[PDB]
């Protein structure tokens, strides 16, 4: 009932940058391998134990945040269902530590090597230690995003990655088919340890602050070249394709010569030399056929895009100027297949792009055919085991290569040019890709409610490292995460990355920083005003004034404030040191204004915006959504209603909405071994307990999910279904086989509707109201489903201990859409008796006011923490690997919430 | 838009040739159409001239530019079409640039008045401004990248001496054409001439602009004490003199929206540098403007003639204030506001240096310099006043603020407390103590409010005139 109070350690993941996953026509080889070595561990640096977890983690969701999180906090590998962690004597996932038996057990300790691998396939991870087998595995994970190596610690800790090759070398060998990380390095990247998802960093003068991360996706590597299904080819069209092919394989073999390669009878990589150089039909048919296709793949794509092509000049169609090879030259061959004359045909910027985007078509067509042949990409080529560096789409293609293909292309289509046929590029349409979300890509950072200012005149600087969208001035206290910042009243901001001044909508104003200015904003509530100036000179609106905002209304107060996009990076500066500040002086000091922290003991606390879904109750006021509390009946329990006001209008919001209730059901520490008139000895005596979810008539219950949600339930998916549910199972076996157990842990279980819906693809519209009943038994950690009445096939098992919340999903297609109804079957109890100890024996309905209905919220503010761990990470050489150290402790007290279980 | 290089490239760069060299040859004959018609010729050969993508007066490095006739077609072209065969032969009576540069030294140097020098004011003088800019962008000096800075030379030679040259030598020629009573060019020039003020360099402060404004600054006291005496004296013959002291208050006035427009700029990038180490020579530019403020504020005469100078000739202002808006590239009050007046702007420009000057403890005994002058005492009178209450000065133990205030103040080079005398602490709060009272009385004159017309009883008495 009452917070709970406890001192934590704080903890820190580092990963290294490889990201491997697996996907349809991916480039990605599946099977990965890596160590750890502990140098040094400390194991009580503080009463609260030393932290060390190695394992692999999931891009989408793993994102540990310093501090509060979930349990009593030191979130680290498998405190999610992202991760998976091997502490020494247990397999950490969701938050739950399983014992994995391995000969000579003990916490990690120095000297301990830990090998890690991955086998997407399966998909499992596995574990060694010190080159033994460590008797257990995750199995059956999702693989909706990219994995990477991940290491989370506490304070008292050294250890070593060793990803293999120059990157560290291994003590023991790899299992057959297992990549060293290390190949997974791309082209444009270069081998780094780096924390996950931090919104600071330690900078010369000061800490920046971070914007989110821009992270690829496991679709990214799989190449997407246009369709050439559907293509009608011109006669002339037919033969010129062959043409070309010929041409530019004759190119190509001149351009090796002339870089020097020259004619081997055998064929071989290293050696940089290709046996067709010799004359254009001498060369190998098969080098021919690979050419025709791709040249066919060009036209087709020409089609594709639809330009329009068309024989322009017959006079150059049936004349070629001849290049001619330089005389001086010399080559075992003795002629040279004498291509078009490059100089006299031109191109223009349009004609330059279309070269770029079919050479990055050209290459996507290449790493597919190579991908169905079986190849997958790695940094260091084994032709053998059909390996190769570029096989990646173009986009993280490397520059050089880029280059090479642009070229060769470019000067395909002068080839196009001096036959003379004319192409004409259609009109470029415009895409936004919106991969994320406003919510997860802009993180705010304000000054405590506790700073408010409602007089006088402050000032304060803002450094932009970085050009892109950031934005920056003063806020009131109740500023709304979600809301960009100066879309409403709540804000005055500046927006440098394209001039803008934002309240209450966007209006041109000043001019856009570049790379290392500053932005000195100034509020002055005597004369309610707000200046901004940039560099020390003061921006001016499309008028004379020397005013961003005017009128001001100093109401509750305000306070400084700052928003970075993905990729972005600032420097605050309230002005505890006044010499920091740059432009004061030159613009403030005379005028007045005083710094906002002019004379601050302490460094200003800043909260963040922390894109973290977390459940809410559901606003009184909320303008779209409505809960009712409707109170038992004789023919009806006590039930909590949900309807839409909006609906049927312009302004209606019509989005995924995730509600639970506020108190779960728990279950028994230790599960039990092996008319409508209830029963009274059986109904005291049952563990068994229920609820029902009504879905409303003209509310497509293909639209409801229904079921029970864990605490640590954070996903808030528009496009949400069963599949998108986190899911892991942990097996554990004798050394030979023979397998002990298998865990199935989950954070989301539920029942789709449309499963109960008989099937209405005609007449889909049912008067009838559809009625879910939740049925668990704490004894047995059982939990079943009823569609109307109906035992349903779905059926899951949960260890004891385990929180569940009643949960429903729902897509609003209706005003009226679900109730939750808090009523008994007969021989079962409410929820009431489960979730209060008072009514545990008492089998009456009642839904007390603790009860309540709560939404998802994905954003929430949450406190910077004033100081941080400093982590050392360095190469150590290239077989000690990459080296983490962590030596200074920080501890937090944090408050618990028991039945959330969260701090 | 920066079109020039691709737009102007062959016939239209022969057709801007013959327009450049056509208004120049202009320059010779003396006409009363010539006069009447010179500003717009000159206005057009100054676009002209930023437009061109050649540098006509600096033809020998033609050959390195690429935007040009020559460079882009084969002498077998150019047969067809008639040419000298060479940039030079174009049109020979423009002069090269450091030849005009020269010139127009001379004249000034030797005093000319627009008489003698119609010609280069109206349509050479915008001409050199429009050009020297745009080829110091392309010219050695600009930022160079890797590449482009290692293959071509540039064409052009133009540095930041030949704006500073330029700026010097029309400022020579305002300073030797104040007096006149007719000088129409003198808006048209500064107007033009604002650009090339980015580049001028400190040492112009010194050397044109602190004796320029010590003279107009003479000429107002003397034309407020010629007001003085006239209001002392109470005749139909002091009715007389009214007009004299107005046209004075008109020529200044027409001086001064001269000069600050250009000053105001070269504050504008200097005043950074200023604040960061004071300049006694900042400070004395502080002083002047702010005695011209102070006679502006005493004197109602010459408000009405800026007022009246303003209205008359279309002048906005508002290019002089926001013109880098421009540059950077994204209604009464428009016609003539106090905010608008450059005298009232040029001193909240210098403001921060007299303040500067100030130390944070003189605040107490600024402010009682202030409520004195609402007592309308005196300079002398508020200094001696100050010489009694000097004991009054802050307390910086005593204040929290004042601590870091006058830490930063020793923090600056040139201000050491050792430094410091009474005699100049009492004098730099007289001078910023009146400076911000005439600045308090224009920021809210109360003429606003004090008869309110809603105009009800105009519209009511209307009816009745008819």
């Amino acid at each position: 009932l009452l917070l709970q109070t406890n001192l934590i350690n704080y903890v820190t993941s580092i990963r290294p940058n490889i990201f491997v996953g697996r996907a349809e026509g991916s480039t990605q080889y599946g099977k990965w391998y890596f160590e750890v070595m502990v140098d040094e561990v400390v194991p009580f640096l503080t009463a609260q134990a030393t932290h060390l977890r190695v394992g692999w983690a999931l891009t989408e969701g793993y994102s540990p945040y310093p501090g509060g999180g979930e349990g009593w906090g030191g979130n680290g590998v498998g405190d999610d269902l992202y991760s998976y962690g091997f502490d020494g004597l247990h397999l950490w996932t969701g938050h739950v530590a399983r014992p994995v038996t391995s000969p000579g057990q003990h916490l990690l300790a120095p000297e301990d090597v830990v090998s890690c691998c991955l086998d997407l396939s399966v998909p499992s991870i596995s574990f060694r230690i010190n080159g033994c087998p460590v008797q257990g595995v995750f199995e059956a994970f999702n693989l909706d995003g990219l994995f990477f190596p991940v290491v989370s610690f506490s304070a008292g800790v050294k250890v070593r990655f060793l990803l293999g090759g120059r990157h560290g070398e291994f003590k023991f060998l790899p299992p057959p088919g297992y990549a060293p990380c290390h190949e997974a390095v791309l082209p444009r990247e270069r081998l780094r340890l780096e924390p996950i998802k931090e919104y600071r960093r330690e900078g010369p003068r000061g800490p920046h602050l971070v914007g989110p991360s821009r992270c690829l996706s496991h679709t990214d590597f799989v190449p997407c070249p246009v369709d050439t299904v559907q293509i009608v080819l011109p006669p002339h069209l037919e033969r010129i394709r062959e043409k070309l092919a010929e041409n530019i394989h004759e190119l190509w073999a001149l351009t090796r010569i002339e870089q020097g390669w020259t004619y081997g009878p055998v064929r071989d990589d290293n050696k940089r030399l290709h046996p067709c150089l010799v004359n254009f039909h001498s060369l190998p048919e098969p080098e021919r056929n690979y050419n025709l296709q791709m040249s066919g793949e060009t036209l087709k794509t020409l089609l594709a895009l639809g330009c329009h092509v068309g024989m322009a000049d017959e006079k150059a169609e049936d004349n070629l100027k001849k290049t001619k090879l330089p005389k001086t030259y010399m080559m075992s061959n003795g002629y040279k297949p004498a291509p078009l004359d490059l100089s006299h045909v031109r191109l223009t910027p349009a004609q330059t792009t279309l070269v770029d985007r079919l050479a990055e078509n050209g290459h996507n067509v290449w790493a597919r055919d190579r991908v169905a042949q079986g190849w997958s990409y790695s940094a260091v080529q084994d032709i053998p085991a059909r390996r190769n560096p570029r096989l990646v789409p173009y986009r993280l293609l490397d520059e050089a290569t880029k280059r090479s293909n642009r070229d060769s292309l470019c000067q395909a289509v002068r080839t196009l040019l001096g036959y003379g046929y004319n192409i004409e590029p259609p009109d470029q349409e415009p895409s936004q890709v919106e991969n994320q979300s406003r919510w997860d890509r802009v993180r705010i950072f304000r000054a405590e409610k506790s700073y408010t200012v409602q007089s006088g005149r402050w000032y304060f600087e803002f450094e932009a490292v970085t050009t892109g969208e950031m934005r920056v001035g003063w806020a009131r206290p109740e500023l709304r995460p979600d809301v960009e910042l100066g879309a409403d009243e709540l804000a005055y901001v500046f927006n440098g990355h394209r001039g803008q001044r934002w309240h209450l909508g966007s209006e041109p104003f000043g001019r856009p920083w570049q790379s290392g200015d500053v932005v000195g904003c100034m509020i002055d509530l005597t004369e309610n005003t707000i200046i901004f100036t940039l560099n020390g000179e003061v921006l001016m609106s499309d008028s004379g004034s020397e005013t961003a905002f005017r009128e001001i209304e100093i109401g509750d107060g305000f306070l400084p404030v700052c928003s970075l996009g993905p990729g972005q990076v600032g420097h605050l500066n309230l002005g505890q040191d006044v010499s920091s500040l740059r432009f004061f002086a030159i613009c403030g000091l005379q005028e007045g204004f005083e710094p906002f922290a002019i004379n601050m003991q302490r460094p200003v606390t800043t909260w963040f915006s922390k894109s973290l879904p977390q459940f809410e109750p559901v606003p009184p006021e909320h303008p779209h959504y409505e809960v009712a509390r409707m109170d038992g009946t004789v023919d009806t329990p006590p039930c909590l209603r949900l309807a839409h006001r909006t609906w049927g209008s312009q302004n209606s919001l019509v989005e995924m909405l995730f509600l639970r209730l506020s108190l779960p059901v728990q279950f028994h520490q230790h599960f039990r071994c092996t008319d409508n008139r209830d029963d009274p000895e059986i109904i005291l005596n049952t563990t068994t307990y229920y609820y029902s979810v009504r879905v409303f008539a003209g509310q497509e219950p293909s639209c409801v999910w229904v079921g029970w949600v864990t605490p640590d339930y954070h996903q808030h998916d528009m496009n949400f279904d069963l599949s998108k549910v986190r899911a892991v199972t942990v097996t554990m076996g004798d050394e030979q086989g023979n397998v002990h157990s298998s865990l199935k842990c989950s954070n989301c279980y539920m029942v789709w509707g449309g499963d109960f819906v008989s099937p209405g693809q005609q007449g889909r519209i049912s008067h009838t109201d559809l009625v879910i009943g939740c049925l668990v038994d704490l004894a047995t950690g059982l939990m079943t489903f009823t569609a109307n009445g109906k035992e349903s096939n779905t059926f899951f098992q949960v260890e004891p201990n385990t929180k569940l919340f009643p949960a429903v999903f729902v897509l609003p297609t209706h005003q009226n859409v679900i109730q939750f109804e808090l009523g008994k079957q007969k021989n079962i109890m409410p929820l009431s008796a489960a979730m209060f100890l008072s009514e545990r024996k008492n089998p009456a309905p009642q839904c007390p006011p603790r009860l309540e209905v709560q939404m998802l919220m994905p954003v929430s503010w949450s406190r910077m923490p004033n100081h941080f761990l400093q982590v050392e990470t360095r190469r150590a050489g290239e077989r000690l690997g990459w080296a983490v150290q962590c030596q200074d402790p920080l501890t937090m007290m944090a408050l618990h919430i028991p039945e959330e279980n969260r701090c | 838009h920066q079109f020039g290089d691709d737009v102007i490239l062959d016939d239209v760069q022969v057709s801007c040739y013959r327009t450049l060299c056509s208004i120049y040859s202009l320059g010779t004959t003396k006409n009363t159409y010539v006069e009447k018609l010179r500003p717009a010729l000159g206005e057009c050969l100054a676009r002209l001239a930023a437009a061109m993508p050649v540098a006509f007066l600096e033809p020998q490095l033609n050959e390195y530019n690429a935007c040009s006739v020559y460079t882009t077609k084969s002498p077998r072209e150019r047969a067809i079409l008639g040419l000298p065969n060479s940039v030079e032969e174009m049109c020979p009576d423009i002069p090269v640039l450091d030849r005009l540069m020269a010139d127009i030294g001379g004249l000034a140097e030797s005093g000319a008045r627009y008489t003698e020098m119609p010609h280069v004011i109206e349509i050479t003088l915008p001409m050199l401004c429009s050009y020297l800019p745009r080829w110091w962008e392309r010219g050695p000096e600009a930022p160079p990248p890797a590449l482009p800075a290692g293959a071509p030379p540039p064409c052009t030679a133009v540095t930041s001496d030949h704006l500073n040259s330029l700026l010097g030598n029309i400022l020579r020629i305002i300073v030797n054409n104040l007096g006149i009573d007719e000088a129409t060019w003198m808006k048209r020039l500064a107007v033009f001439a604002q650009p090339i003020v980015s580049r001028a360099r400190p040492e112009l402060l010194h050397s044109h602009f602190i004796p320029t404004i010590g003279r107009l600054r003479k000429r107002a006291g003397k034309v407020v004490a010629e007001e003085e005496q006239l209001r002392l004296e109470a005749k139909a013959e002091a009715e007389e003199g009214e007009l004299l002291v107005r046209d004075e208050f008109s020529v200044l006035c027409r001086d001064l929206y001269a000069l600050y427009p250009l000053l105001i700029r070269y504050v504008d990038n200097n005043r950074a540098h200023w604040l960061t180490e004071p300049n006694a020579n900042a400070e004395e530019l502080f002083r002047m403007v702010g005695e011209i403020f102070i006679y502006w504020s005493k004197s109602h005469n010459f408000k009405r003639e800026e007022q009246n100078f303003v209205v008359q000739n279309e002048i906005n202002n508002m290019s002089f204030l926001t013109a880098d808006s421009k540059s950077k590239m994204a209604r009464r009050g428009d016609r003539y506001s106090v905010q608008t007046s450059l005298i009232v702007a040029t001193l909240k420009k210098m403001l921060p240096i007299g303040l500067n000057m100030c130390a944070p403890t003189d605040q107490d005994l600024i402010m009682l310099a202030k409520t004195r002058y609402a007592l309308k005492d005196t300079d002398e009178e508020v200094r001696e006043f100050l010489q009694n209450n000097l004991h009054l000065q802050g307390k910086v133990e005593g204040s929290p603020s004042l601590r870091w205030q006058m830490a930063l103040y020793r923090g600056l080079p040139g201000r050491e407390e050792d430094a410091d005398d009474p005699e100049k602490i009492v004098r730099r709060v007289q001078e910023v103590s009146a400076v911000l009272y005439h600045l308090e009385q224009t920021e809210h004159p109360y003429k606003s409010k004090k008869a309110v017309w809603h105009k009800l009883l105009s519209k009511q008495r209307r009816r009745a005139v008819v």
